[PDB]
C-alpha cells in the first residue's frame, strides 16, 4: 500500500517539486487554477534527465 | 514481444481470477502485476496503425490502479476491474492485429509495427513477466540462441502435391510403369504402378523409389506406415504430363515387397524400417525414402492369372502402395498443423482487412506456396505472426 | 457453476500441491482458499438425487481447517489435508453427475441438481476462485452475453449422412447423372458423377454442386481439401431412394474441373477458393457450397476412348470426387469433436445410470441427432452439462 | 519420481519466470522453492550414464543462492539465475536419459538409475512441490492406487495387423466366403465378402462377425462407424494362408445389414448399437464385437442382377465394410497416441545411445510388440519410462 | 567460450608485453588481469581429453601473483611470468584441442568438453576481457542474435562438382548440344558446347544456362567474370552418364554471347551483369544464374568455314565458356576460405587423435560433403570448434 | 574523418571490451574517451541520407555517461552501455552510407555529407584518438 502510493503522497507536498526543467527557450506560464501564471511542467518529456 | 506476450497473459489472469468472492490472497500477486502494467503503461500514447482497411486507433492510458485491502473480492472491484480491462484487452488485441499484417525482409523477427517497437523500449520492460506458453518460450529460447522445439500433432510440413513419374510409357499410354504419389500436410501416399506386372523384368520384380525431401528438419516423429495407397488404388483417367491427352491407369492392388523406409539426415540413413507396418518413430530426419517392389506372385490361381498375361494388352495393371501419415512430430521451425490456429488467425486477420500482399509472404498466407519456399525470411517473419496471434488468441 | 467449478479446482490444486516435504510458501494461497472452501462448506446438508439408478446420497461437511503453522508439509498434514479432499472430491464427483442427468426446455441453462441450485447461493460465493478452464471461461463470458470461443480438433459439426441426389434417374438405373456424399463429423466427401460421361451435355462440361449448412458459425477453419473422394471410388451397389430396388455404380475417377469452395456467412460469401486445394482457411462461415465440374477429356488415348462411349450401355461411369476435412475450427457454441471427452463423458454418466429420455435430448445422448436440430434450449442444456463434465474431469 | 519432476518444474518455472524487469512478487514463492532446491542439492555427487553411448557425467552442486531483496528483477539477477538453470537443467535432462534406458522385469515401476535411487533419499524430498501434469499425477496416484486416468487422442490400442479369414474356401480361390480386416493404431477397418453373394445362403443372408480383444479397458471412449471399409473395396490379389499362391479378389460394395456392434467387458455387453453410424460413445469395455451381414438385394437392375449369377464362375465379389475410429478415451494404463510424444522420446533416445535390447522391452521399443504382449512388468516399465520422457519434455 | 578466449588473449598479451626491460607502466593493465586469471583459476581442477586418441590431462592451478612494485620489468620477473604462461598455454591448448573433436546434435553451438562447462560457470566470467577478435565478435553478435559477418577471401562456398548435361545427345555422341562445369571452392568455369555449331538452331543462336544454388547467402562479393573456360578447351574423351559408353569433346572456343549474370536471393534478381567482364560486385545473393549464346558467325574465312559444316560429321565442336571467380565476400556463417587455417585445424586436430566419426559432422570431416549439406545444427557445431580453433591458433600457432 | 573514425573505433572498443565480469581497470581509459564522446555528442542535432533511396534520419544525442564499478563490469552495466552503443554505432552507419554515396569533381577528399562536414568542426575534435588502421 504504501509503495503504490509513495508517488501520489510524495507529489502531494506543497515544500516539494519532483524536478527542474531548464530550458533556455523561452516558455509561456502555464495558467493553473491554483496559480494563476506557473511556470510548472506536467512531465519532463522532451528532456534529458539528470 | 514478451512485453506484449506479459500484457496478454495479465489480462487473461485478471479476467480468469478477479472474480465476485474471491480471497485476495488468490490474486495478490496478480494485482500487484495488475498495477505495475497500469503504472508502467500510464501517461504513453499509442497508434495502431492504418494499414490495408484496418483502423488508425489512439490509445491513452490514464487508469487508476486496482484495491489491494478487501479479504474477499466484491462486485464493485470487478466492474471497476472489468473496466479497465475492457479497454486492456482492446488495445492489445489491435496491436497484434497491426503486427500479423506487417512483414519485413531484412529483419522479419524483429517487431514491425510502431505499438510494438515502443513496447520494445526499455520503459516497458517493467510489465514482463511468466513467459511460460509454447510459443513465446520458444522466442525467448531463440533469442538465448538456445534449442528448443515446437509440437506439431500432424505437422504441414509437406507441400500439397498430386503428381507422377513414369519410368516406361509410350503415346499410347496402355505399357506403363511408374509412380504416383500425393504429398499433402502430413501424409504421403505412394504407389508404384507397373502395367506389364514385371512379367519382362529381371528376378520379375519391379523398384520403384521416391523421395520426399522436407523443408525443415523434424524430431521425435511419431508415424504410421500402412502398406497400400487408397488415394491410388481404382479407376482413373488421368492427364498426360503435358496434358495434351489423357491415359487410363486400372488398379489391381498387390503386396508391396521389400518395403524398406529410411529417415535421413544430410544424406545419412538416421532410421530404417523393412518389412515394418504401425507405429514407427523416426528421431530426426530431413528426408524420406520410400523403396518398395511389385514382385510378380510366382504362384497364380486361375482367376489371378488370366489378369496378368505375358504381353499385351495390359488391362488389370499390378500397383503396390504405401502410406505414411506423420501423427506427431517436433521442429525447430513454426509450422501449420491440424491442432493450432496461428495460421487460421493470421489468414483470417489478413483477410478481413485486405492487407496487400508483401515482400514476403505468398497472396492469401496460401500455405503450399509458403511451405515450399520456406526461406529464413519467411521463417523469421512467420514465427513473429504466429507468436503475435497465440497472443492474441490468449485474449480474442 | 463456478463455484462447483471452484470447489474442483481447489481440490484439484489441493491434490497436486499438498504433498509431503512441500515448502509451505508453495501452499500458503491455496491453503488459505482450501480453508476458506472448508468454512463455507461446514454444516451444510446437501442431497445428490436419486434420478434414474443414480443412488441418492447425502453429504455432511464438519471438517477441520488445515494448519498454517509449517515450514515444511510434513506426512501427518499430506494425510489430514487428503481425508477431506477425498470427500470433496467425492462429493464434487457426485454433483457433478446429478446434473449432468438433468434437462429442462425453460431454463437449461439454470441449474437443476437440488446440490447446484444451493451452490448458486451467494453464501457459497466466497468458494469462487480462479476460472481458468475454457469451458468456465466461456460460461462467465456467456453469461454475460460477451463473445464466447470454443477451440475444436476435427469439429463434429457434420452429422453422419451418407446420401446420394439423382438429377438424372430411370427405373433401369444405367443412364445416371447425380451426386453422393458422405458428410460425417468434419469430413465432407462427395462426388459427382456422370453415366454417360457428359457426352451429350452442353459444352462437354457437367455442373456439380453440393450445398452443406452448418448448424454453427464457424470461425477460424483450417480445412484441407483433396481432389478426389476415395469412399466414392470403387464398384457399389446402392439402394434406390424409395428401397425398392438397387442400381450399380462402377466409377472411373476423373480430376473435377473448376472447383470452387465458397464458404458462406448468411449467404455472403466470405471465402472463395478457385482451383486450390493444399490448405485453406476459411475465417468465418456457416455454409460450405462445393461446385465441381466433370469435363469429358478432349483428347483421349485409345482405352479411354474405350472407356466412354457415345451411347449406351455406360459400363465405366465418370466421377469426379472432392474430400473436405475441417481439422481446427472455432465455434461460439460447444460441440463434439475429436479431442475432447465431454459428450463421451455425459453420455456415458447417463447410460450408466439408466437415465430416461428426457425432453431436450435424443435417446442415448445421439450426436447426430442432437446436432441436426441443435436448438438454442439444447444449446443450453448441453454448454450446462458440458461445462459440468468439464469439472468432473478435472478430478475424475 | 515426484522428486525429479519437481526439479524438472522448478526449473521450467524458473526459466519462464525469471525475466529480466519482472516484479520480484511475480517470482517470490518460485525464489522461495528454487533456493530450496540449491540449498537441499548442494554438497552432492552424482553420476548419470555408463549404459550404452550414453557418456558418463559428473555433477556437482555448488551453487549461492538468488536474492531476494530486489523490487524488479535486473540484468545482474536474471544472469546469475540462468546460469545456476543451465546447469541444473543439463543435470535433469542426463538423469531423465539415465532413466529412460533402463528397465527392470523385477521392480521396473521402481526407479533404475543411481541418480534418480539416489534422488529417492529423504533428504531430498524437501524439493518435491507442485505436481500437476496428468503424467506426475497418475503416478502419484497409482502410488497410492487410487484410479488413474491417462486421457489419448487416438489411442494406439490396437497392435498392426493385416490378415484375412476364409470360412468358405478351395484350392482355385473363386468362390470365396470370409473376413478380411486391417487393425492398425486406433483404427479397425474390417470386410466380409461373398463371392457368391449368398445365393445359397440361408434366407440370403451371410453373417459375419470380427472380434477385437483390446489389451486394455477403454473408458469414455468416442468412436467414429462408418459402413464402409475403403481399405478392402478394390481389387486385390492377395497371398494364400500358407503363402503357395495368390488369389483374386474384385470387390463390389454392398452396404452392411443389421449392424450390430457390441463394445463387451468380461464378456457383457455394456453398449450396444445397432445400425447406427457416425459418433457413438463406448463408456467402458474391453472388447469389440462386431457382427454384420451381406443381405442378397431381393431386387436388382439388370446391371445388379448381372453382377451376382446363380452359380459360378462369380466375378463381382459381394463384399460388406466397417470402418471403427476411436478418436479419443480414456485408459487406465499409459499408451501410445496421436497427440503426445512420449513413445517417441523414448524410443528417440534408445536409438541415439545404441542401447542395448533389454529383458522388458522389445527391441526398438517396436509398439506392435510391445501392445501385443502387454505384460505387467512391460507396464511398469513403460509408465516409469514415459513419465520420465514427459518431465524431459518440460525442458528439453 | 568468451572466457577460454580471454584466458588465451591474456595469455597471448603476457607473451607479448612481459619482456625484459619494459616500463611497468605499459603492462599495469595487463598485470591486473593477469592476476585476476590466476586468481579466479587458483584451486580449480580441470580434466582435459577422454575421446579418440586424445589423452586424459589433469590441470592443477595453485600460482602466485605476479608482482606490481617493480618500474621496469627484470629477467627474473619475466621468467617467473613465462613459466605461469607456459602452464597455462599448455592447458588452454588442451581444452581447445578437447573442444574441437567433440560435437551434438541437440546444442552444438553449446560447449561440449567438461572443461569448457566448468568455464562457462559464474565464478569463472570474471576472467573475460577485450573481445575483439574477428571469430570471437562474432561469436558475442550470434549470442544476442545480431547481424554477423565473417570476411573470406576465396570463400569455399561451391562444393566439388565437375559433371555435364546433355541437351541434345544419341548414343553415337557425335551430335551434341549440352553444358559441362566444374563448381569447385570459389570457382565455377563452365562451357555450352554445340556440336553443329547452331547450323539448324533458330536464327543461329544456341542458349545455354547454369544455375548455381549456394548453401548460404554472401554479400559484398568481388565476382571476377572472364569470358572463356579454360578447363573446357582441350579434347576430352568423357564418360556417359551412365558410365556406358565414352564419347569425344574436340572444342573449338568462340567468345559467348549475351553474356548475363544473375546474383538473386530468394529467387529474386538482386544484380545483372550484362556484357560485363572483370570485376564485378554482387551485393547480396544465394544463387548465381550464367546465361549465354553460341552465336554462330555469319560472316567465316575459309579455315572457319571449314571448322564447321551444314551438316554430320561434325569434327571441331562449338563452345563458348565462362569463368566466375568469387575473390572476397561475407557471409553469415563460417565457411573456409583460402587464407584461414580453421577448417584445417579442426581437421588436424581431429586426424592426429582418431576422433570417431560423430552424428553431426562428415566421416572425417570433408568439406565437400559438409558444404553440401550445411544443415543449422552443423553450421552450429562448425561455429563452435572454428571459433575454438580461432582460439588455438592465437596460442599454440 | 579523423573524428568520424574516432567515433567508429571507439564504438568498436566499447562492444569488445565492454563485457560482463571484466576489470573495469581493462576499460577505464576506454570509458573516460566514452564519456567525453557523449559529452561532445551531446546536443548536438545531426541528419543522414536524402540521396537516392537513403531515408532521411535525425540523430539526437541526450545520454548520459558510462558510471564506474569497483572491481568488475556487471550485467546491468553492460545492458546499460550497449543501449548508447547500439544507438552510436547506428548514426555512425549512416552517416558512413551518406558519406560513401557522394561525390564531387572539386575537392573529392573534402567531406561531402552534412554530418561529416559538421563532425569536422573544432568542437568535434576532442573525439579523435588512436588512428591506427
Ligand atoms: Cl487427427
Ligand atoms: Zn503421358
Ligand atoms: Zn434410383
Ligand atoms: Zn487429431
Ligand atoms: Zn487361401
Ligand atoms: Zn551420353
Amino acid at each position: 500500500l504504501i509503495l503504490m502510493n509513495m508517488e501520489q503522497i510524495e507529489r502531494a507536498s506543497d515544500k516539494i517539486a519532483q524536478g527542474v526543467i531548464i530550458a533556455y527557450r523561452d516558455m509561456q506560464l502555464e495558467r493553473d487554477e491554483m496559480y494563476g501564471y506557473v511556470n510548472i511542467a506536467r512531465n519532463l518529456d522532451g528532456f534529458q534527465q539528470i | 514481444m514478451d512485453v506484449l506476450y506479459s500484457l496478454s497473459k495479465t489480462l487473461k489472469d485478471a479476467r480468469d481470477k478477479i472474480v465476485e468472492g474471491t480471497l485476495y490472497s488468490n490474486v495478490s500477486d496478480l494485482i500487484q502485476q495488475f498495477n505495475q502494467m497500469i503504472i508502467t503503461m500510464n501517461g504513453n500514447e499509442f497508434q495502431t496503425g492504418g494499414i490495408g482497411n484496418l483502423p488508425i486507433r489512439n490509445w491513452n492510458f490514464d487508469f487508476g490502479l486496482l484495491g489491494t485491502t478487501l479479504l474477499n473480492l466484491d462486485a464493485n472491484y470487478v466492474e471497476t476491474a472489468r473496466n479497465t480491462i475492457d479497454y486492456f484487452v482492446d488495445f492489445v488485441d489491435n496491436v497484434c492485429m497491426d503486427e500479423m499484417v506487417r512483414e519485413s525482409q531484412r529483419n522479419g523477427i524483429a517487431p514491425q509495427s510502431d505499438s510494438l517497437r515502443k513496447l520494445s523500449g526499455i520503459k516497458f520492460k517493467r510489465i514482463n513477466f511468466d513467459n511460460s506458453s509454447e510459443y513465446i518460450e520458444n522466442w525467448n529460447l531463440q533469442n538465448r540462441r538456445q534449442r528448443t522445439g515446437f509440437t506439431f500433432h500432424k505437422p504441414n510440413i509437406f507441400p500439397y502435391s498430386a503428381s507422377f513419374t513414369l519410368n516406361r510409357s509410350q503415346p499410347a499410354h496402355d505399357n506403363l510403369m511408374g509412380t504416383m504419389w500425393l504429398n499433402a500436410g502430413s501424409e504421403i501416399q505412394v504407389a508404384g504402378f507397373d502395367y506389364s506386372c514385371a512379367i519382362n523384368a529381371p528376378a520379375n520384380i519391379q523398384q520403384f523409389e521416391h523421395i520426399v525431401q522436407l523443408r525443415r528438419v523434424l524430431t521425435t516423429a511419431t508415424i504410421t506406415l500402412l502398406p497400400d495407397a487408397e488415394r491410388f488404388s481404382f479407376p482413373r483417367v488421368i492427364n498426360s504430363a503435358d496434358g495434351a491427352t489423357t491415359w487410363y491407369f486400372n488398379p489391381v492392388i498387390l503386396r508391396p515387397n521389400n518395403v524398406e523406409v529410411e529417415f535421413l539426415l544430410n544424406g545419412q540413413i538416421i532410421n530404417t524400417y523393412q518389412a515394418r507396418f504401425g507405429t514407427i518413430i523416426a528421431r530426426n530426419f530431413d528426408t524420406i525414402r520410400l523403396s518398395f517392389q511389385l514382385m510378380r506372385p510366382p504362384n497364380m490361381t486361375p482367376a489371378v492369372a488370366a489378369l496378368f498375361p505375358n504381353a499385351q494388352p495390359f488391362e488389370h495393371h499390378a500397383t503396390v502402395g504405401l502410406t505414411l501419415r506423420i501423427e506427431s512430430a517436433v521442429c525447430e521451425s513454426v509450422l501449420a498443423d491440424a491442432s493450432k490456429t496461428m495460421l487460421a488467425n493470421v489468414t483470417s486477420v489478413r483477410q478481413e482487412y485486405a492487407i496487400p500482399v508483401g515482400p514476403v509472404f505468398p497472396p492469401g498466407m496460401n500455405w503450399t506456396d509458403l511451405i515450399t519456399n520456406y526461406s529464413p525470411s519467411r521463417e523469421d517473419n512467420l514465427q513473429r505472426v504466429f507468436t503475435v496471434a497465440s497472443i492474441r488468441s490468449m485474449l480474442v
